[PDB]
């Protein structure tokens, strides 16, 4: 054939692949953390927008961090070589490097670590994505006029 | 280069895009009634150009959405007027297109 | 308004 580019990932698997969606709203009491209202818009959007992607979206609600560990760890072994892509969105309190489950936190690292290129084959090579929508510490912005 | 067969190697870390909702040491703002100012602004950019831009091109416009189009109104002083840069951090390798053929 |  004609001279061919690789610049861009192959999207045209036929499947475009996971969209879980970790939408934690009401946390353990015992943890103190408020109740994250409005977050459910947030995964209704997300759903939808991802659902018009193509993506087979999964909506996951009120997940501990055991939940949230054995989930991703679940996900990352099932059979992706259909797969064009990873997508996981985290919606939670969190601290830098650190999102919530309702009774505790994780590390975002222990999160991503089931997919790097050499613990998940079958998306080696492919674009794996996480949206976080959480606190990254407690800087505030106090901006500047334009 | 030495060692040709280095193609034959990934880094672990590679094909990774994270998008954060702010940047790093900062709260990130979430609206009771209307959702995170982020994931609205995602949602919305996606909608509007998955079909016509490159995925960082479309971070780079939620980016900008969040930058100018929000701000805190709070009745305490210190969480009050303020403003938020979500954080695009990349370790992909290739353009990311939604859309494909 | 609030902060996660």
């Amino acid at each position: 054939s004609g001279i061919s580019l690789d610049n861009s990932y192959k999207m045209d698997y036929p499947e475009m692949g996971l969209c879980i969606i970790i939408n934690n709203k009401n946390f353990h009491k015992s943890t103190g953390m408020t109740s994250r209202s409005g977050t459910d818009v947030d995964a209704a959007n997300l759903r939808e927008t991802f659902r018009n992607l193509k993506y087979e979206v999964r909506n996951k609600n009120d997940l501990t961090r055991e939940e949230i560990v054995e989930l991703m760890r679940d996900v990352s072994k099932e059979d992706h070589s259909k797969r064009s892509s990873f997508v996981c969105v985290l919606l939670s309190h969190g601290e830098e490097g650190i999102i919530f489950g309702t009774n505790g936190p994780v590390d975002l690292k222990k999160i991503t670590n089931f997919f790097r290129g050499d613990r998940c084959r079958y998306l080696t090579g492919k674009p794996k994505l996480f949206i976080i929508q959480a606190c990254r510490g407690t800087e505030l912005d106090c901006g500047i006029e334009t | 280069v030495d060692d040709d067969m280095a193609c034959h190697k990934i880094p672990v870390e590679a094909d990774f895009l994270y998008a954060y909702s702010t940047a790093p040491g900062y709260y990130s703002w979430r609206n009771s009634k209307d959702g995170s100012w982020f994931i609205q602004s995602l949602c919305a950019m996606l909608k509007q150009y998955a079909d016509k831009l490159e995925f960082m091109h479309i971070l780079t416009r939620v980016n900008r959405k969040v930058a100018t189009e929000f701000e805190s109104f709070s009745f305490d002083a210190t969480f009050h007027a303020k403003k938020q840069i979500p954080c695009i951090v990349s370790m992909l390798t290739k353009e990311l297109y939604f859309y494909h053929h | 308004d609030e902060v996660d």
